[PDB]
């Protein structure tokens, strides 16, 4: 609950990083897509509709963690 | 519909020296209102000379089908963009107008509003 | 000249006020005229302070290079008065055999050593040196916890640093540094000591 | 200098546009200066020294 409630540019990159690679292995798509064949262009459609089945595990450097749903974050 | 009008006497055709070939910045003085204005005028279309009485009308609207206010012979179009004895800066694309002085008759003005000029020689 | 035999006494009574003793305020600030009572005599030890905590014992041995015997002059009155901490403010420096005599008799009595021209300016009131503040034992435990940091892993200041040697800090203590900025002025950093 | 704000009505109406700061703007001014300050934080995990080595070296 203590880290920044803004999705950083390093979290948006990897969430788009692995949701692209998930959807390029026939994952179920959450956005009823409209002809986009680039898997990366599907993932930004997933982000803006805020439907990504991914929870960011944010590591405080002592070892404790703090989860954050991608629904529960403020993208830019 | 007129915001502001009076008769003006242009006194310096270009105060600090000719900087442009098509636009010279006039310095004028009103008649009995004493509104100084610093107006740029495209002189290739509408040549002006030293000591020339010319009318000046500021209107929010002009009312070829609605039969525009066309008795005047030089019409610009621009917006007011600063109000600083009030100054009242009007910009006509690039042509500035700094109508000044005596804020009781300047009352029609505001900021971010479209403003026509309607000049005429005398 | 006496700008020294006075400002040194001005500095160490700023110094042991910062280290938390009880110097009365009138004894702290002296103009030179308040020290012109003794001013002609000491050029041509009459200067030794004992102050206690809210107890250090400074020394100005008139010998330039303090030898082991000169320490041994007041090794005995160190253990006579049951005083635990001391200061030896020297003129030139210690003899290179005498500095071990401090660390041979290390845990019984402390007796830190300063030079003269090291002490002629108060380095705390220097514009480049920010306000070091020694933190308490409970001030460390609320530091480590907030940052979830082990005692080690803090930024580190040496024990022989000129401001650690000023404030009189053993290993294991943590100073709090208020570095002045321009937007905030309260940029706080901490330092574990080595 | 002029133009008393007795209730916001003087007779020349133009005078209230001298320094207009009307409270729809000043609340949008804060919600922007907050969010411009919150956005321009150091994003966590940003190779902070690797930015420093380029910005001294270049």
């Amino acid at each position: 609950r203590i880290t920044t409630p803004y999705m950083t540019k390093y979290e948006r990159a990897r969430v788009l990083g692995t949701r692209a690679l998930q959807i390029a292995m026939c994952a179920p798509v959450m956005v009823e897509l409209e002809g986009e064949t680039d898997p990366l262009l599907i993932a930004m459609k997933e982000l803006k509709a805020r439907k990504i089945p991914i929870i960011i595990r944010r590591y405080l450097p002592d070892g404790s963690y703090e989860d954050w749903g991608v629904d529960e974050l403020i993208i830019t | 519909g007129i915001l502001f009008e009076d008769i003006f006497d242009v006194k310096d055709i270009d105060p600090e020296g000719k900087k442009f070939d098509r636009v010279s910045r006039l310095h004028c003085e009103s008649e009995s209102f004493k509104m100084d204005l610093i107006l740029d005028v495209n002189i290739q279309i509408y040549p002006v000379d030293l000591g020339d009485k010319f009318r000046l009308v500021i209107a929010s609207t002009l009312y070829d089908r609605p039969s525009r206010a066309d008795q005047f012979e030089y019409v610009m179009y621009g917006k007011v963009y600063r109000i600083e004895r009030l100054s009242a800066y009007v910009s006509y694309g690039g042509l500035l107008m700094r109508l000044q002085g005596d804020a009781n008759n300047l009352h029609g003005f505001e900021v971010d509003s479209r403003v026509y000029l309607l000049m005429k020689k005398l | 000249e006496t700008y020294r035999l006075w400002k040194i006494r001005k500095t160490i009574m700023q110094l042991c006020h910062d280290r938390g003793y009880l110097v009365t305020q009138d004894e702290l600030d002296q103009t030179l005229e308040e020290f012109k009572a003794q001013s002609g005599d000491k050029p041509s030890t009459d200067l030794t302070v004992l102050v206690a905590h809210n107890q250090m014992f400074v020394f100005f041995p008139e010998e330039p290079k303090v030898g082991i015997k000169t320490i041994k002059v007041y090794c005995q009155r160190m253990q006579e008065e049951n005083i635990t901490r001391a200061l030896i403010v020297v003129q030139q420096g210690m003899t290179p055999s005498a500095k071990q005599s401090l660390v041979d008799m290390a845990p019984k009595y402390i007796l830190e050593q300063f030079l003269q021209q090291e002490l002629l300016i108060n380095i705390t009131e220097h514009e480049l040196v920010p306000e070091h503040v020694v933190m308490t034992k409970e001030e460390v435990t609320e530091l480590l916890a907030r940052y979830k940091l082990r005692e080690n892993q803090l930024p580190r200041i040496q024990a022989g640093d000129p401001v650690a040697r000023y404030f009189g800090i053993k290993r294991g203590q943590v100073v709090k540094i208020i570095r002045p900025s321009e937007t905030a002025g309260r940029y706080i950093t901490y330092r574990l000591v080595q | 200098k002029y133009g008393i704000n007795d209730n916001g009505t003087t007779e020349p109406r133009v005078l209230y546009q001298l320094d207009r700061i009307t409270p729809t703007q000043v609340e949008k001014f804060l919600e922007t200066c907050r969010d411009k300050y919150m956005r321009a934080q150091m994003e966590p995990g940003s190779a902070v020294g690797a930015l420093c080595a380029q910005s001294i070296g270049e």
